[PDB]
């Protein structure tokens, strides 16, 4: 389904922050 | 395998659908969190969304329904796109500094303005100082 893409699609909209704060925090920006 | 950490990180995504925090995402929440990033859909468009993933058919999405789908959907360009365009609102093909605060602020992200341009400048391959969509499937990718 395409419908359930749109969940997933905001589990990747939070997935592109959290990765970016990772990296923020151990020095590998 | 599916880790314990990739589990707490679509429980995350849960937490933001699930604004009231009682363990199920009803129609309305889903509603909310569609709308906040820009979206728009009907009644009938977000039961379906529901009707999908509630297996146990009891009208709501608990943590196990939502994990069950998501785990599924790991296993990808037309999300990346969608989520790409959740972003870049006005459609021009560059996500700015302030679409991003704008996304930031709808999931509950709180980001310095430094924060977020250090998050561009680490995306930005072309030096224009947006997030192309080239560039932003690259990060994620
Ligand atoms: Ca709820
Ligand atoms: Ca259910
Ligand atoms: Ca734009
Ligand atoms: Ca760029
Ligand atoms: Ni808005």
């Amino acid at each position: 389904e395409v419908t359930v893409g749109k969940f997933y699609a905001t589990f990747l909209i939070q997935e592109y922050f959290r990765k970016f704060k990772k990296r923020k925090e151990q020095g590998l920006v | 395998q599916l880790t314990e950490e990739q589990i707490a990180e679509f429980k995350e995504a849960f937490s933001l659908f699930d604004k009231d925090g009682d363990g199920t995402i009803t129609t309305k929440e889903l509603g909310t969190v569609m709308r906040s990033l820009g979206q728009n859909p009907t009644e009938a468009e977000l039961q379906d969304m529901i009707n999908e993933v509630d297996a146990d058919g009891n009208g709501t999405i608990d943590f196990p329904e939502f994990l069950t789908m998501m785990a599924r959907k790991m296993k990808s360009e037309e999300e990346i796109r969608e989520a790409f365009r959740v972003f870049d609102k006005d459609g021009n093909g560059y996500i700015s500094a302030a679409e991003l605060r704008h996304v930031m602020t709808n999931l509950g992200e709180k980001l310095t303005d430094e924060e977020v341009d250090e998050m561009i400048r680490e995306a930005d391959i072309d030096g224009d100082g947006q997030v192309n969509y080239e560039e932003f499937v690259q990060m994620m990718t």
